[PDB]
C-alpha cells in the first residue's frame, strides 16, 4: 500500500523493500544494499 | 549578596564537573581506538545514518553542551585540521591529563605548580621523542610509506584490504607530487578527487591516472569519447547575450529590431566559433550552456560540459596545462582564443559506474594527477571508505614531508612514561608530582588498546614498561625502544621490525595540543552561568 | 487609607532577581502566544481544462527519487517549533502542516507533502500536531487542514480549511497546482556523492 | 578570563553599587591599563570598613 | 535493540551492567563520603540538615548525618549501612569507615576501569585486611598490671580522645571524667538504659552535672501537692505500680443493690478501699511515694496531710532507674510493703533547674545507675551534647571490656600502611599493585585531618612516612603544633577495637560493591 | 595563563611598545597602532611580531603569490564599467551600438589596468565598495595577465593603518595614480598556517612606519582571547611606564607599607 494511495503487486526484492519505512539503521543499511544490488546488475535482489 | 542573575559554581565542584565532562567525551570515543577498535553508528533524528570510526567526525556530529567538553571537541577538530591523524588519541590524552591534574589539585597541590610541571613534561617528552625514538625514513624506502599507510588504515573499514589500499594511496600521493621554491617537495593532498559509487567490491576501486569528474556531457548529440583531447577550460557562461543593468534598448525605427535580436545570439555564436576554430575537442566551463551553444558543439563533434566545479576546473587546467579564461579579451581590445590556452590529455571518456556516468580525463600532459573511485556496498560504506582514505593520504603526506617516523602500538608512549618518571626526580619539589602524573597519563593509550583487544591490560602494559625500562637502563639494549603491542596475539612485539609506523608530527602535535587543552581547562575554578 | 505615593524605593532592587526569573518564563510564553495568533481568529474563528499534462506529471512524480521516499519531519514541542522557525536562512520558504490523527484528508496531504519534498530539495516540508501546539478547540474541531507558510519569518500563505478547494482524495499534482496558482512554489542524478585545507595544486614554482 | 574588568563587565550584577564598581574597574582599565582587580578589592575593603 | 512484541521484563525496567556500572558505583560512594568528609578530627565541622517538616538536625556524628541523608543509590547505601554497623558494634569511627571504604574504591577504580577481574581485587582486599587486623592486634599496647589508677586514667584519656571532635571539646576533660565516673558504677551488663541523660534548656555546659542517683522531671502534680514537704533527710521510697484513685473496681464490674442502706455501704466501701491502700502505704514507713500509674488528688491530699511526698505517672524507665539506685522493688500490690522492698536514699529534694522542677535522689552508696543533666542553650545543642556523650560512653564501655589501645591521629593507619607496603613488596606483582593501593588508601585519615585543620597535607604525610619508615610506631598528626608528634605520649588513645572494626567493615563494603556488576531497578508499584 | 609563555611574550610586548613610539619626547602610547590579529591553530609559542602588516583578506588573483620587491598600491576607486554619480543609462537603437558598447567597456577597463601597470605597481589593494563592483572579472583577468597581485575588499576604516604601515597614499581617481603614491616593500607573500587558514604578510618596508602587528595563536578560541587580553595588559603596563616614569616593588609591598 503506497503512502500516496497506489497499489504495488510485486515479488521483486527491491520493489518490496523500497516501500518499507524502518527506524532501525541496520534495516536502512539492508535496504540500501538491496538498492545497490538492483542498480548495479538489476537481478538477484532477494538473494543478496 | 552578589545579585548576579545566574548560577555560580566554585571550588571543587566546578573542577569535578569539568573533569566529568572531559571524561564523558573521552569515553564516547575510547572504544574506537586501535586495530581492535570498532566503528560507531550515528543517527540524526531525521533518518540519516553515519557509520564512522574517526574521532573528529564523531565529536563534530554530536551536539555538546558543556564548555569543557566543547574544548575537547575543538581540540579534536584542530588535530584533524593540522595533522589529519590521531584525532582520538589527542582527546584521550587530554582527558587523562585533566583527570590526573584534578587528582593532584584535590591533593592540595596548587594548579599553577601542576601547569608548570605539565609544560616541563611536554617539553621534555617532545625533546626525547625528537632525540631518540624517531626513525629516519631515508634508509627504509617505499616500504616505509606502505607500512605507514597500512598502520593508518587499521581500525577502519578498509583495514584488512590495506595490502592494496596502501599501494593505491602511495601511488596517488606520489602522482600529485610537486616541488616549490627552496627545493621543498610539497604534496598537495585534497587535489586527489575522491569519487564514491556503490557497486562492486572494494577491490574494484579504481585509481585513475588522470582526473575524474562528477559531470556528464551537456547533450546526447556529442560523442562520449575523444581520443586526442584538446581541453578548453572556461570560467564564463555560454548563453544568449543579455545586456548589463546600465544599458537598455530603445527602438524608434522598427527596422533595427531584427538586427538587434539576431546579434543578441550571434555574439555567442562568434565566441563559440572562435573557441572551436583552434581545434578544441573538450570544452569545460563553470557557467551554463543553453541549447543553441550545445548544438554548436554537437555539430563540430566536440565535447561540452557545463556547471563544472571551480576547484575541479582549476585542477584539470593545472594538470593538462590549460589556462582558465574568464573572458575572451586580449591586450589589444579584441576577442581572440589562442591555441596556447588549450590543455592536452591522452583521452577523455564518459564511463558508466553503477547506472550512472562520470567523465574520466586520462593521462594529462605536462603534469600527472590522480583520482580515486571508491566502490562499496552502500552510501555509508563509501563515506567511511572516503574518510579512512583521507586519513591515509594525510598520513602519507606527513611521512613524505617530514622524513621521520616513530614506532606505533604504544611503544613511544611507554618509553616516554619511563623516561619522564625517571626525569621527574631531577626537577623541582612539587612539579615533580605533576611530571610523574603526566608520565602516568601517557599510558592511557596502550591501556585502551589492550582493553579494546580484550587482553590483560595490566600484565601487558607491565611487560611493555619492563622492556622499555630495561632498554633505557641497559646501554646495550637500545634496540628495545621499538617494543610495542601486538594486538592480535596480545604480546609485546618489536613494531619497527613488524612495520608499525606513524609520523612523528602526529605524536608531537597531539602532545602539545593535549597539554594546552588540559592547561586551559585546569585554570577554571569558578563558573558563572547567566540565565538566558 | 493614605500614602498613595507609595514609592516602593528599595524594594525592587532587592527582588529583581525573582522578578526577572519570572519575566524570563513570561517572555518565553509571550513569544509563543505572539507566534500562535498569526492564523487564529482572522480566518479561524470564522477542452484545455482537462489538464492532460497533470497525468504525465503524476507518472514522472512516481519515479522521483531512487534512494528513499523520506518522511516529513515531526515537531515534538513548541520550543522546537520556535527554534527551527527562527533558525535557518530567511531566503528559503518553510511551510508547516497541522493535523490531528483521525480526521479524513490527512494522509493524502501528508503523501502530497512527501512527494513534493522528494521533488523539491530546497523546501523543508514539516508537520506538527494540533494537540502539541495547544490551539483553540475551534481549530481542533473545524480547522484540521492548515498549511502555514514561513518565507523569511512571515506568512505569504495562510491556507486553512483547504478541503473545500482541494477535496478529500486529492493527489500531489492537485496540491502542487493549487499552491502554484498563487505563486508559492519557487521554480540530474549523481552516482552517490562528489563532495570530499584549501591548497589545490602548483607546478615547479 | 583573569582580567578584573572583563570579569566584572561580562557578568550582570544588577545592583547599583556593584554597577558603580564595574564602572570603576573599567575606568582603571582605561587610565592605568592594568590593576583592575586590585582597585575593586580596595574599594570593597574600604566600604567594609565604612560599615563598622 | 528490537521492539520484541512481547517484552521479557516489565516495561520501564532499568538495567545497567559492565564496567561503567561499577565505575558509577564507585563515584556514588565517593559522593557519599564527601558528605561527612569535613566532620573528622578535632578541627571537624558540624552539618545542618533540614527535613521535610522544617526540623533542623545539627550533628558531627557520621552515622547521624548519613541517616538524615536520604540515600537511594543502591551501591551508596552500603556506606550508610556500614556506618550504622560501626556505630552499633563500637560507637565511634562512623566517619572513618566511610572515608576508608570510599578511598579503597577510589584507589582501585583505575584498575577496574582497565578491565581487571574484580575477584582479584576482592582477594587482595581480604588478604590486606586480615594482615592489618593481625598487625593491629599484635602492636596494640596493653599493660597487665590491673590497677585501678592506671585503668581510670586510660578510660579518661580514651574518653577525651573520643570527645575531642565535638562542640564540647573545650570541656572534654570535665565531660570525660563525668563519663568515666558514670560508667564505673554500672555493675556487669553496662546497659545504656542504666545511664539516664536529661536535657534542660538554659545554662552553660559547665553547669551540667552527674547525679550519683536518679533524677527526673516533675510529673503533673494534682491539687494539694504544694503542701507536701519538698526535702527529706533519710526518706524511705515506696516504688509502686498502683493507680491510687477513686475508680471502678473492675472494667466489667457492676453493682446491683435494692436498698439505700446498701447504696451508702457501697459508697463507703469504695472510700474504705482507697483509704486502706493509702493506710498501708503510710504504715509501710515510706516518706516518698512514686507510682507508674496515676495518683489522684485524694491520694495527693492524703499524703500532704501526713507530710509525705507523691509523684504519679512516673515513667517506667525512670522507676527502673530509681529501683537500681536506691535499691527497692517495684510493687504492684501494697499488701506486703516490707522493709526490703523500700528504697533508701540519703537526701531527696525538689529543685528548679532552668524553669523546670526536678526530683533528686542523692546519697545512694549502693547505686548502680546515673543521671546526666545536660545544660545547653538550644535543643540541638543539648541533642549534640548527648550524641557526643553517647560516643564517649560507648568508648569507655569498650575500653572496660579490654584495655587494648593504639595511638590515634593517623599514627595507626600510617604504621599499617607502611607494614602493608613492606609486605606487598614481596609478592609476584598482580597482588602487589592492589595491596600497595590498599596501603596508599590507608593514608586518607592523616590527609583528611590535615585538610580539615588547614595544614599542608603533602608535607605532613611525607614527614610521617619518613618517620614511620625509620622507626616510631605512634607518630601521627599534631593539630595544635601544625606538625607531627608521638601521639602515644600525647595521650591520643583509642581502643584497637575501633580500628579493627573500621577496617573490617570498610573492607567488607568495598568487596561487596566491587563484586556487583549489574544493577536492575524494577518499575515502582503504587506510585500515587 | 601565559605565565609559562612569558619568556616569549614579554620581550615581544616590550619590542612592540618601543617600535611604535619615539624613545625620547614621548608622553603617551597609542595602542591602536599595535594591531592584534588572532588566528586559530598552533600553540601560543607560535606568536609573531610581524614588522609590516597582516591582512586577513585573501588574494583574489589566485595564481600569483609572494611578490618580491613589491611596489604596493592602494586605490579607492572601482575597476568596472563607467558609472556616473548621477543616474545614467545607455540607449541602444542599433546593433552596431550593441557591439560598440561592449567594445568600449573592454577598452576602458584595459586602459585603466594599463595605466595602473605603467606606474610599476605589482601589488594592488582595493577598498571595499558596496555601491558598484570594485573589481570586475574582466579587470581581474586583465590584472592577472600583466602579473599584478590583486587584493580587494579592504575595509574602509583600515585605510589609515595600512597607509601608516606601508607608506602608500590612497588614490581615489586614476588621473592621480602615479608611482609617487606607491609604497615599496621587501616582500609581499601569502603564508599558510598549516591548514588553519591563510594570512597575507607584507614584511620589510622602505621607510618603515610607526606600527607593529602581533599575531596570536592558540589551540582553541578561549585561550586565544585570554592571551590577547594578557598581551594587552603587558602593553598597557609598558605604556603606563612610558608616562610617569616611576617604578615600585610589587608583591604586596606597597599596600602593606601604606597600611603601616
Ligand atoms: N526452474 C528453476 N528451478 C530451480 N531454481 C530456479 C528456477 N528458476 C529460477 N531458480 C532460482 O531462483 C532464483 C531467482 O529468484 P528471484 O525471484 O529472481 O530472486 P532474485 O531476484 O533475488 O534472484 C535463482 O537463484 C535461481 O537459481
Ligand atoms: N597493526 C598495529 N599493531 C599495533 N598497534 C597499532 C597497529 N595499527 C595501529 N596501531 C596503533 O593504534 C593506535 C590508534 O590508532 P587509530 O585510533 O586508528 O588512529 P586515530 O587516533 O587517528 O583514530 C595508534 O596509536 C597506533 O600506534
Ligand atoms: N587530639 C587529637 N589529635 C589528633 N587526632 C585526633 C585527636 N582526637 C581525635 N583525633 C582523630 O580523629 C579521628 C576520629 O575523629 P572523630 O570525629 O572524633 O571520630 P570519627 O570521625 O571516627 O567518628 C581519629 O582517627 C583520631 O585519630
Ligand atoms: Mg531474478
Ligand atoms: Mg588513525
Ligand atoms: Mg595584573
Ligand atoms: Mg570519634
Amino acid at each position: 500500500l503506497d503512502p500516496m494511495g497506489g497499489i504495488v503487486m510485486t515479488n521483486d526484492g527491491n520493489a518490496i523493500l523500497r516501500e518499507i519505512q524502518v527506524q532501525h539503521p541496520a534495516a536502512k543499511s539492508m535496504i540500501e544494499i538491496s538498492r545497490t544490488q538492483d542498480e548495479e546488475v538489476g537481478d538477484g535482489t532477494t538473494s543478496v | 549578596p552578589l545579585s548576579v542573575f545566574g548560577d555560580r559554581s566554585t571550588g571543587e565542584t566546578i573542577r569535578s564537573q569539568n573533569v566529568m565532562a572531559a571524561a564523558s567525551i573521552a569515553n564516547i570515543v575510547k572504544s574506537s581506538l586501535g586495530p581492535v577498535g570498532l566503528d560507531k553508528m550515528l543517527v540524526d533524528d531525521i533518518g540519516d545514518v553515519t557509520i564512522t570510526n574517526d574521532g573528529a567526525t564523531i565529536l563534530k556530529l554530536l551536539e555538546v553542551e558543556h564548555p569543557a567538553a566543547k574544548v575537547l571537541c575543538e581540540l579534536a577538530d584542530l588535530q584533524d585540521k593540522e595533522v589529519g591523524d590521531g584525532t582520538t588519541s589527542v582527546v584521550i590524552i587530554a582527558a587523562e591529563l585533566l583527570k590526573n591534574a584534578d587528582e593532584l589539585v584535590k591533593q592540595k597541590i596548587h594548579p599553577t605548580s601542576v601547569i608548570s610541571g605539565y609544560r616541563l613534561a611536554c617539553k621534555e617528552a617532545v625533546r626525547y621523542i625528537n632525540e631518540n625514538l624517531i626513525v629516519n625514513t631515508d634508509e627504509l624506502g617505499r616500504d616505509c610509506l606502505i607500512n605507514a599507510a597500512k598502520t593508518s588504515m587499521s581500525s577502519k573499514i578498509i583495514g584488512i584490504n590495506g595490502d592494496f589500499f596502501a599501494n593505491m594511496v602511495v601511488d596517488a600521493v606520489l602522482a600529485i607530487k610537486y616541488t616549490d621554491i627552496r627545493g621543498q617537495p610539497r604534496y598537495p593532498v585534497n587535489s586527489v578527487n575522491i569519487l564514491k559509487a556503490h557497486g562492486r567490491s572494494q577491490m574494484e576501486s579504481m585509481l585513475i591516472s588522470g582526473y575524474a569528474l562528477n559531470c556528464v556531457v551537456g547533450s546526447q548529440g556529442m560523442p562520449k569519447r575523444i581520443v586526442n583531447a584538446k581541453i578548453a577550460c572556461l570560467d564564463f557562461s555560454l548563453q544568449k547575450t543579455k545586456m548589463k543593468l546600465g544599458v537598455q534598448v530603445v527602438i524608434t525605427d522598427p527596422e533595427k529590431l531584427d538586427q538587434i535580436r539576431q546579434r543578441e545570439s550571434d555574439i555567442t555564436k562568434e565566441r563559440i566559433q572562435k573557441i572551436l576554430a583552434t581545434g578544441a575537442n573538450v570544452i569545460l566551463t563553470t557557467g551554463g550552456i543553453d541549447d543553441m551553444c550545445l548544438k554548436y558543439f554537437v555539430e563540430a563533434g566536440a565535447m561540452a560540459v557545463r556547471r563544472v566545479l571551480k576547484r575541479d576546473l582549476k585542477r584539470i587546467a593545472k594538470a593538462s596545462g590549460a589556462t582558465i579564461l574568464s573572458t575572451l579579451a586580449n591586450l589589444e581590445g579584441e576577442e581572440t582564443f589562442e591555441a596556447a590556452m588549450l590543455g592536452q590529455a591522452e583521452e577523455v571518456v564518459q564511463e558508466r559506474i553503477c547506472d550512472d556516468e562520470l567523465i574520466l580525463i586520462k593521462n594529462t600532459k605536462a603534469r600527472t594527477s590522480a583520482s580515486i573511485i571508491l566502490r562499496g556496498a552502500n552510501d555509508f560504506m563509501c563515506d567511511e571508505m572516503e574518510r579512512s582514505l583521507h586519513d591515509a593520504l594525510c598520513v602519507v603526506k606527513r611521512v613524505l614531508e617530514s622524513k621521520s617516523v616513530v614506532p606505533g602500538g604504544g611503544a613511544v608512549e611507554a618509553a616516554l612514561s619511563i623516561y619522564l618518571e625517571n626525569y621527574a626526580t631531577s626537577m623541582g619539589s612539587r612539579e615533580q608530582l605533576a611530571i610523574a602524573e603526566f608520565a602516568r597519563s601517557l599510558l592511557v593509550i596502550p591501556n585502551t588498546l589492550a582493553v579494546n583487544a580484550a587482553q590483560d591490560s595490566t600484565d601487558l602494559v607491565a611487560k611493555l614498561r619492563a622492556f622499555h625500562n630495561e632498554a633505557q637502563v641497559n646501554p646495550e639494549r637500545k634496540n628495545l625502544k621499538w617494543i610495542g603491542l601486538d594486538l592480535s596475539n596480545g604480546k609485546p612485539r618489536d613494531n619497527k621490525q613488524a612495520g608499525v609506523f606513524e609520523p612523528t608530527i602526529v605524536k608531537v602535535k597531539s602532545l602539545k595540543f593535549a597539554t594546552e587543552a588540559a592547561i586551559t581547562i585546569l585554570r577554571i575554578d569558578d563558573l558563572i552561568k547567566l540565565h538566558p | 487609607l493614605a500614602g498613595e505615593g507609595i514609592s516602593v524605593n528599595t524594594g525592587p532592587k532587592g527582588v529583581i532577581n525573582d522578578w526577572r526569573r519570572f519575566k524570563q518564563l513570561e517572555t518565553e510564553q509571550r513569544e509563543e502566544q505572539c507566534r500562535e495568533m498569526e492564523r487564529l481568529i482572522k480566518k479561524l474563528s470564522m477542452f484545455l481544462q482537462q489538464y492532460r499534462k497533470q497525468r504525465m506529471e503524476e507518472m514522472r512524480q512516481q519515479l522521483h527519487k531512487g534512494p528513499q521516499f523520506k518522511q516529513v519531519f515531526e515537531i515534538s514541542s513548541g520550543e522546537g517549533f520556535l527554534d527551527m522557525i527562527d533558525k535557518e536562512q530567511k531566503s528559503i520558504v518553510i511551510m508547516v502542516h497541522i493535523y490531528e490523527d483521525g480526521i479524513p484528508g490527512t494522509e493524502a496531504m501528508n503523501g502530497c507533502m512527501i512527494c513534493l519534498a522528494a521533488e523539491y530539495p530546497a523546501v523543508k516540508f514539516c508537520k506538527v500536531k494540533s494537540s502539541v501546539i495547544g490551539a483553540s478547540s475551534q481549530f481542533t474541531r473545524n480547522a484540521l487542514p492548515a498549511l502555514l507558510i514561513y518565507k523569511g519569518g512571515e506568512l505569504i500563505g495562510n491556507f486553512v480549511r483547504v478541503t473545500d478547494q482541494l477535496g478529500d482524495d486529492f493527489f500531489a499534482v492537485d496540491l502542487e497546482a493549487f499552491l502554484q496558482e498563487f505563486g508559492l512554489l519557487p521554480e540530474v542524478l549523481t552516482s552517490v556523492r562528489n563532495s570530499a585545507s584549501e591548497d589545490s595544486d602548483l607546478e615547479i614554482d | 578570563t583573569n582580567d578584573g574588568a572583563t570579569i566584572l563587565k561580562q557578568m550582570q550584577v544588577l545592583h547599583p553599587a556593584a554597577r558603580m564598581l564595574v564602572e570603576l574597574s573599567k575606568a582603571q582599565d582605561i587610565e592605568a591599563g592594568d590593576g583592575t582587580t586590585s582597585v575593586v578589592i580596595i574599594a570593597g575593603s574600604l566600604l567594609d570598613s565604612c560599615t563598622k | 535493540m528490537m521492539p520484541t512484541p512481547v517484552i521479557l521484563l516489565k516495561e520501564g525496567t532499568d538495567s545497567s551492567q559492565g564496567i561503567p556500572q561499577l565505575v558509577s558505583n564507585i563515584s556514588a560512594c565517593q559522593v557519599i563520603a564527601e558528605a561527612v568528609r569535613t566532620t573528622l578530627g578535632p578541627r571537624g565541622m558540624d552539618k545542618l540538615i533540614v527535613d521535610g517538616r522544617g526540623k533542623a538536625t545539627i550533628s558531627n556524628d557520621g552515622a547521624t548525618i548519613l541517616k538524615l541523608l536520604d540515600v537511594v543509590h543502591p551501591a551508596a547505601k552500603t556506606l550508610v549501612d556500614i556506618a550504622k554497623s560501626q556505630d552499633a558494634e563500637v560507637g565511634d569511627g562512623t566517619t572513618s569507615v566511610t572515608l576508608l571504604a570510599a578511598e579503597f574504591l577510589k584507589q582501585v577504580k583505575p584498575y577496574v576501569e582497565e578491565g581487571l577481574h574484580p575477584q582479584i581485587i576482592i582477594r587482595a582486599f581480604r588478604t590486606a585486611t586480615q594482615l592489618a587486623v593481625n598487625k593491629i592486634k599484635e602492636i596494640a599496647v596493653t599493660v597487665k598490671k590491673a590497677d585501678k589508677v592506671e585503668q581510670r586514667k586510660l578510660l579518661e584519656k580514651c574518653a577525651m580522645t573520643a570527645l575531642s571532635s565535638k562542640l564540647i571539646s573545650q570541656q572534654k576533660a570535665f565531660f570525660a571524667k563525668m563519663v568515666v565516673d558514670a560508667v564505673m558504677m554500672l555493675d556487669d551488663l553496662l546497659q545504656l538504659k542504666m545511664i539516664g541523660i536529661k536535657k534542660v534548656q538554659g545554662g552553660a555546659l559547665e553547669d551540667s552535672q552527674l547525679v550519683a542517683g536518679v533524677a527526673f522531671k516533675k510529673t503533673f502534680s494534682y491539687a494539694g501537692f504544694e503542701m507536701q514537704p519538698k526535702k527529706y533527710h533519710n526518706p524511705k521510697i515506696a516504688l509502686l505500680n498502683v493507680e491510687l484513685e477513686l475508680k471502678a473496681e473492675k472494667d466489667n464490674a457492676e453493682i446491683r443493690v435494692h436498698t439505700v442502706e446498701d447504696y451508702q455501704a457501697i459508697v463507703d466501701a469504695e472510700w474504705n478501699i482507697l483509704y486502706d491502700k493509702l493506710e498501708k502505704i503510710h504504715h509501710s514507713g515510706a516518706k516518698v511515694v512514686l507510682s507508674k500509674l496515676p495518683i489522684g488528688d485524694v491520694a495527693t491530699q492524703y499524703f500532704a496531710d501526713r507530710d509525705m511526698f507523691c509523684a504519679g505517672r512516673v515513667p517506667e524507665e525512670d522507676l527502673k532507674r530509681t529501683m537500681m539506685a536506691c535499691g527497692g522493688s517495684i510493687q504492684t500490690s501494697v499488701n506486703a510493703l516490707s522493709a526490703d522492698v523500700l528504697g533508701r536514699c540519703q537526701v531527696f529534694e525538689e529543685t528548679q533547674i532552668g524553669g523546670e522542677r526536678y526530683n533528686f535522689f542523692t546519697g545512694c552508696p549502693k547505686a548502680k545507675t546515673c543521671t546526666f543533666i545536660l545544660r545547653g542553650g538550644a535543643e540541638q545543642f543539648m541533642e549534640e551534647t548527648e550524641r557526643s556523650l553517647h560516643d564517649a560512653i560507648m568508648i569507655v564501655r569498650r575500653a572496660i571490656k579490654n584495655d587494648s589501645v593504639v595511638a590515634g591521629g593517623g599514627a595507626i593507619e600510617m604504621e599499617l600502611s607502611k607494614y602493608l607496603r613492606d609486605y606487598s613488596r614481596t609478592i609476584p606483582g598482580k597482588q602487589q599493585l592492589l595491596i600497595g593501593a590498599y596501603a596508599k588508601a590507608l593514608e586518607i585519615i592523616p590527609r583528611q585531618l590535615c585538610d580539615n585543620a588547614g595544614f599542608d597535607a603533602t608535607n605532613i604525610l611525607n614527614k610521617l612516612r619518613a618517620r614511620h619508615a625509620q622507626g616510631g610506631t605512634w607518630y601521627g598528626v599534631d593539630i595544635n603544633n601544625e606538625d607531627i608528634a608521638d601521639n602515644f605520649e600525647a595521650f591520643v588513645w583509642e581502643p584497637a577495637m575501633v580500628r579493627i572494626n573500621a577496617l573490617t567493615a570498610a573492607s567488607e563494603a568495598a568487596c561487596l560493591i566491587v563484586s556487583v556488576d549489574e544493577t536492575i531497578k524494577n518499575p515502582r508499584s503504587t506510585v500515587d | 595563563v601565559v605565565s609559562q609563555y612569558s619568556s616569549l611574550l614579554s620581550p615581544m610586548s616590550v619590542n612592540a611598545v618601543m617600535k611604535v613610539i619615539d624613545p625620547a619626547t614621548a608622553t603617551s602610547v597609542d595602542l591602536r597602532d599595535i594591531k592584534i590579529v588572532k588566528k586559530l591553530g598552533g600553540t601560543i609559542d607560535d606568536c609573531e611580531l610581524v614588522e609590516g602588516l597582516v591582512l586577513t583578506q585573501k588574494v583574489s588573483n589566485s595564481g600569483i603569490t609572494r611578490v618580491e620587491k613589491a611596489k604596493i598600491g592602494l586605490i579607492q576607486f572601482c575597476l568596472s564599467a563607467p558609472k556616473t554619480d548621477m543616474d545614467n543609462q545607455i540607449v541602444v537603437s542599433d546593433y552596431a551600438q550593441m557591439d560598440r558598447v561592449l567594445r568600449e567597456e573592454r577598452a576602458y577597463i584595459l586602459n585603466l589596468v594599463k595605466q595602473i601597470k605603467k606606474t610599476g605597481c605589482n601589488v594592488l589593494l582595493i577598498q571595499k565598495s558596496i555601491l558598484r563592483d570594485a573589481l570586475s572579472d574582466l579587470a581581474l583577468h586583465f590584472l592577472n595577465k600583466m602579473k599584478i597581485m590583486v587584493i580587494k575588499d579592504i575595509e574602509r576604516e583600515d585605510i589609515e593603518f595600512i597607509c601608516k604601515t606601508i607608506g602608500t597614499k590612497p588614490v581615489a581617481h586614476i588621473d592621480q595614480f602615479t608611482a609617487d603614491m606607491l609604497g615599496s616593500a621587501e616582500l609581499a607573500e601569502e603564508v599558510n598556517l598549516n591548514g588553519s587558514g591563510k594570512l597575507l604578510k607584507i614584511t620589510g618596508c622602505a621607510s618603515p612606519g610607526k606600527t607593529v602587528t602581533i599575531v596570536v595563536r592558540g589551540s582553541n578560541k578561549l585561550v586565544i582571547e585570554e592571551a590577547e587580553r594578557s598581551i594587552h595588559d603587558a602593553l598597557c603596563v609598558i605604556r603606563c611606564l612610558v608616562k610617569k616614569r616611576a617604578l615600585i616593588a610589587g608583591g604586596g609591598a606597597p599596600e602593606i607599607e601604606l597600611a603601616l
